[PDB]
């Protein structure tokens, strides 16, 4: 008699004559909000700042900074495999990501499955030297080996022109994969979208938190020229993440265990 | 190069970074594929049924276990068993000195990225007892707070359920507030406030909730023998039909899925 | 779908008085995309669900 | 017999045969003005210069200037909570705003209620150094706590990259709220609009003069990179204010008490 | 990437700052909301009736008390009681040595942001007296100014109201000027000039006003006893039906709502 | 409303001889917006009131 | 932000100073008035007969 | 008047064989503007007089 | 062919359910170009072969 | 003539099979311009002679 229902449900007389009266107020959002938010798939298509990247921290001389990043944003807190290092509760040090908690990072570990394309923007703010004509470029990796989040510099200021060309051929920009380029002095914004290519895969594990140490199959290499002179020390790249149009999440299996804390002192 | 273009000078404004606030404007995005119209589907080709589950009301309407209290032998008429605050943010914490786990309801999961909420909250009460445990519970709705003693049958909204026919039952607390939208505390702010007290009555009447729902005893628990009976009641919680959220905000900027270290 | 100036022809954000069908569930046809699909196959107001 | 009418009205024979003859001149504005001004809601949609802001006055080094400003323009005169300091009539000092008297500031304290979206422009004039590629960004605050008008600098030139990322995560630009960014070297103009979100509020007090010490629920944070070198001392931000399209004012309860005086000497 | 785009080169001019002078051109504005068409309404959902009150003629047509004068026992035929200038800027000041308060009519409030005005001004006169106070007032319109003595019944426009039947009455001064538009003094400029004199006649004929309206005595005040009678007359002022304003200007760049310090 | 090149189709500033209805009061329908409303529901000349 | 704009790349040439030789091309001029279509007439409202 | 691409539809400079009515005087209607007026009310070739 | 906004009217990349004629051979007429030809002379789905 | 996107509607360079009238002489009418003339008065293929 509806007595061990896994979803419950047995309505007993409560304190209202009219059942659900706020659905009968048609012109409610002409008075208070101006808009109504019904789905998360509509709200996941607002871009949000994830993380910044400084190209004059890897090599020396005039070189070509390359960054292998996952297509899905990395997660916010105390990783065991984090790209930064914070001061923990034992007055020591531990790996930590100083990235933001996006809505995609929030919603994804509560679902089983995940599939879809993912959109990025690379903004290139900061300072720069007056002698730059660099090209910012995004190029996708293969879908067999997920590369972790890594940073590499390719030197371009050799005496041999062939040993410069051999450094430009160590790059994913030289490959048959999809490449988007732009000049930094004229547009400085990529606005790319990573499609969901797969080796016969219908989805992947949406509850996979270790993106900075493993990566996923939608990784992208971001490449930008940098020189070793001053005022390029403040040259950086800002990543804005969002969600493509064929994106979906699987079955909801409950919220994960969450943790609330501010950012520590970066050491 | 034969004629001269005599169209008008047309003014323009460049948008290098794009439109990253609105959720409906088309984008000039270089997709890194061969086909410009490269697109998969979003259906039951993942092994599932085909329902859209990124709706806020599809996530928030799931009945999820929240807490549990007990109904002792020493309870008498007009004894408070539990009191709880009518709001979305129904969480529960596990502290262990460096770490502090936050276990959140799907109602509290689906309402954390927002700053305003409204609507009705559904509470499912589930009494675990044998067939020979009898009595009456009583469910006070009070918009402000309940006094320190007995609560009168007039001057509040109450139901007085008999647990012989209905051991499991849900109760939908509608919107009876002076505003149209209340504020959202967030999962970050709900971890410091008391929302389930079971020793006194919680403090409602704030701009953050819709009052308080409390459970009292009307008739005592009847027992079939001299054995000590430890009867418990489970509180499950869901969104009602009215439930809406608005003003996307900074409610989850401080949350994380990695423990405190 | 991919059409020229599609944001002008939406109700796009809001009340749109007949857009108080927020209590309706979206039905997805068995191989439906998001673009040239259910935003035209459910109704006019299927763009508040993100389609 | 119409003898204590609160609005008056008892027409006695005056000196004209023809009643209201200037409404019968149809082609009057083809001769004299070229246009007719009938409503203030049409005239409130002209932008007007409010105030300027100098980013190299808050921090040191290369840093990120952020300014928490109200959505509604602050008022023109001798505040008790003013952001500047002028020489008063007692040959001393008092708080003072050196901002302009806009039409919105003029019309709003004569009405009871106020509701609507408000439009801003941020113009970024002055001088600058040649090594800038900064991004000017506007991002809205929450509607629970109105922040007063304040200025903050976030340092970005630390030795640790994590302690730069922890400063970029103290900013409202990193949040899920609505953000507009632009590059200063390419567009240098935001043109934002603050919507009227509210905690169940139908309007707010249109006769509230203390916006610089309290703020309102439509506040915005404006953010821009700045360096400590010279020729950035003349780098500033100009605010142009206007009125969105869902804007309205309540019931007219009379003009306020006004005051006429020029600007004092700024001390 | 298959074909080549053979459309014409189309010339353009970039508009980075936009159009900030005109009041009707559409704007390329990044609204910081989720919906691009985020918009509320402007109606009676504030508790009001639903009338548009940002019309200039809706603000300026409100009958507002302006000043007050008296009609003594010693007044005789052809005695000036008050003289006032026909213009919008009807203010009144309260000085107290550091501060100088300016209290302005809704007619003067709604015409300060402009530099030209035209039309008719409505003056409502309101005699406070008992039923046994009788006499005739007289309302001279003179486009230039009135002479220092008695004003003749020819050579001016006058009305000569009896205050037995009409103790309260309004008088609409139409447009009888050599121009089409007069200039606006502003609230900033009206604080230094004399616009209500009640001892002599004010100076009209300027390019800023539409003449002068004066009140004289025709028949003396009749009294029911030997008591001293202090009869007063109130001047209320509004915009007539013709009233228009133009040329938005710098009339309120020096005004403030904070006292002088 | 939100239409392509709406300033061309206005009388937009001025005389517009039939636009001497400045003595008319604008009526606002009980939940009327400013954009897709009374500028088309009162008349052609309801754009001098700011709509 | 839902779909992707698949219109063609359209070439353009910027004209900052405008067209200051021809007498018939329309202009992108910011008129400093409230009404964009602010315009007087050219007739016998100056006291004259109305001839060009 | 204010129309989209109005220079294409003019004869705009020149001979335009029927535009040898240079000996005709332009008539200005009693409150005629220059834009949405006599360039369409006299004839096709009233744009060589500057209208 | 050379048309204005031709990418909008393609199926352009993908499934396009009736575009499972990948087992069909393209026929080239004896002096056929690639542009104003077989992409309109074979069928709608002859743009997955590169035409 | 001066038309919007006139290069799309040309055969513009080449074979255009009926454009093998290269052995025809162009006839110029007694006061013919180059723009709004013989490119439409001779035939479709009078644009290979430069008109």
């Amino acid at each position: 008699d509806n007595s061990n229902n896994p979803v419950g449900g047995n309505p007993i007389d409560n304190y209202g004559t009219e059942h659900a009266p706020l659905l009968k107020e048609d012109n409610q959002y002409l008075v208070y909000q101006g808009e109504r938010i019904v789905s998360f798939k509509d709200l996941l298509r607002r871009y949000q700042y994830l993380n910044s990247y400084w190209p004059q921290e890897t090599g020396s001389g005039f070189r070509y900074y390359t960054l292998d990043s996952p297509g899905m944003p990395i997660y916010r807190g105390w990783d065991p495999n984090g790209i930064d290092q914070g001061q923990d509760s034992t007055a020591g040090n531990s790996p930590y990501n100083f990235c933001s908690m996006t809505l995609l990072n929030y919603l994804a570990p509560a679902f089983v499955c995940q599939r879809g394309s993912l959109r990025h923007k690379w903004v290139t703010a900061g300072a720069r030297v007056n002698s730059t004509a660099s090209v910012l470029s995004a190029t996708r990796h293969g879908v067999l080996f997920p590369l972790p989040l890594a940073e590499t510099a390719h030197p371009l200021d050799n005496a041999l022109v062939g040993d410069r060309r051999s450094e430009l051929q160590e790059m994913q920009r030289s490959r048959l994969n999809g490449t988007a380029i732009t000049p930094v002095r004229l547009n400085n914004t990529l606005e790319i979208e990573l499609p969901y290519y797969s080796i016969g895969q219908r989805f992947h594990a949406s509850r996979f938190l270790d993106l900075a140490g493993t990566g996923d199959t939608q990784g992208v290499e971001i490449a930008c020229e940098i020189s070793d002179g001053g005022n390029d020390a403040n040259y950086r790249l800002d990543q804005f993440v969002s969600v493509g149009e064929d994106f979906t999440l699987g079955m909801f299996v409950g919220a994960p265990i969450m943790y609330f804390y501010n950012d520590p002192t970066a050491t | 190069s034969r004629p001269a273009v005599l169209s008008d000078i047309q003014p323009y404004v460049p948008r290098y970074c794009g439109n990253l606030a609105n959720s409906d404007a088309p984008e000039t995005v270089n997709k890194l594929s061969v086909d410009s119209k490269n697109e998969l589907i979003d259906t039951r080709t993942m092994g599932l049924g085909g329902a859209d589950e990124l709706t806020i009301h599809s996530i928030a309407s799931r009945m999820t276990f929240w807490r549990q209290f007990d109904w002792p032998e020493s309870a008498v008429t007009d004894t408070l068993l539990a009191s709880m605050s009518v709001q979305p943010f129904c969480i529960d914490t596990v502290t262990a000195s460096p770490v502090t786990e936050i276990h959140s309801t799907a109602l509290a999961f689906a309402s954390a990225p927002f700053e305003t909420w409204q609507g009705s909250i559904k509470f499912h009460f589930k009494v675990v007892c044998s067939e020979y445990h009898r009595g009456r519970l009583r469910l006070v709705y009070n918009p402000l707070t309940n006094n320190a003693g007995p609560v009168a049958f007039n001057q509040v909204y109450s139901t007085t359920i008999d647990i012989s026919n209905d051991r499991e039952f849900d109760y939908e607390c509608k919107w009876t507030d002076i505003r149209a939208w209340n504020a959202c505390i967030g999962i970050d702010g709900a971890t410091s406030a008391t929302f389930f007290n079971t020793a006194a009555a919680v403090t409602g009447g704030t701009p953050f909730d819709n009052g308080t729902l409390s459970v009292y005893v009307v008739n005592e628990l009847a027992t079939p023998s001299t054995a000590a009976a430890d009867v418990k009641v489970q509180v499950w919680v869901s969104a009602g039909d009215d439930f809406a959220v608005a003003v996307p905000g900074v409610g989850l900027s401080q949350l994380s899925y990695f423990q405190q270290q | 779908e991919f059409k020229h100036d599609g944001l002008i022809s939406k109700p796009a954000s809001a009340v749109a008085k007949a857009a108080d069908a927020l209590s309706m569930i979206p039905y997805i046809a068995p191989y439906a995309k998001a673009t040239s699909m259910v935003a035209d196959k459910i109704g006019k107001i299927a763009r508040i669900f993100g389609y």
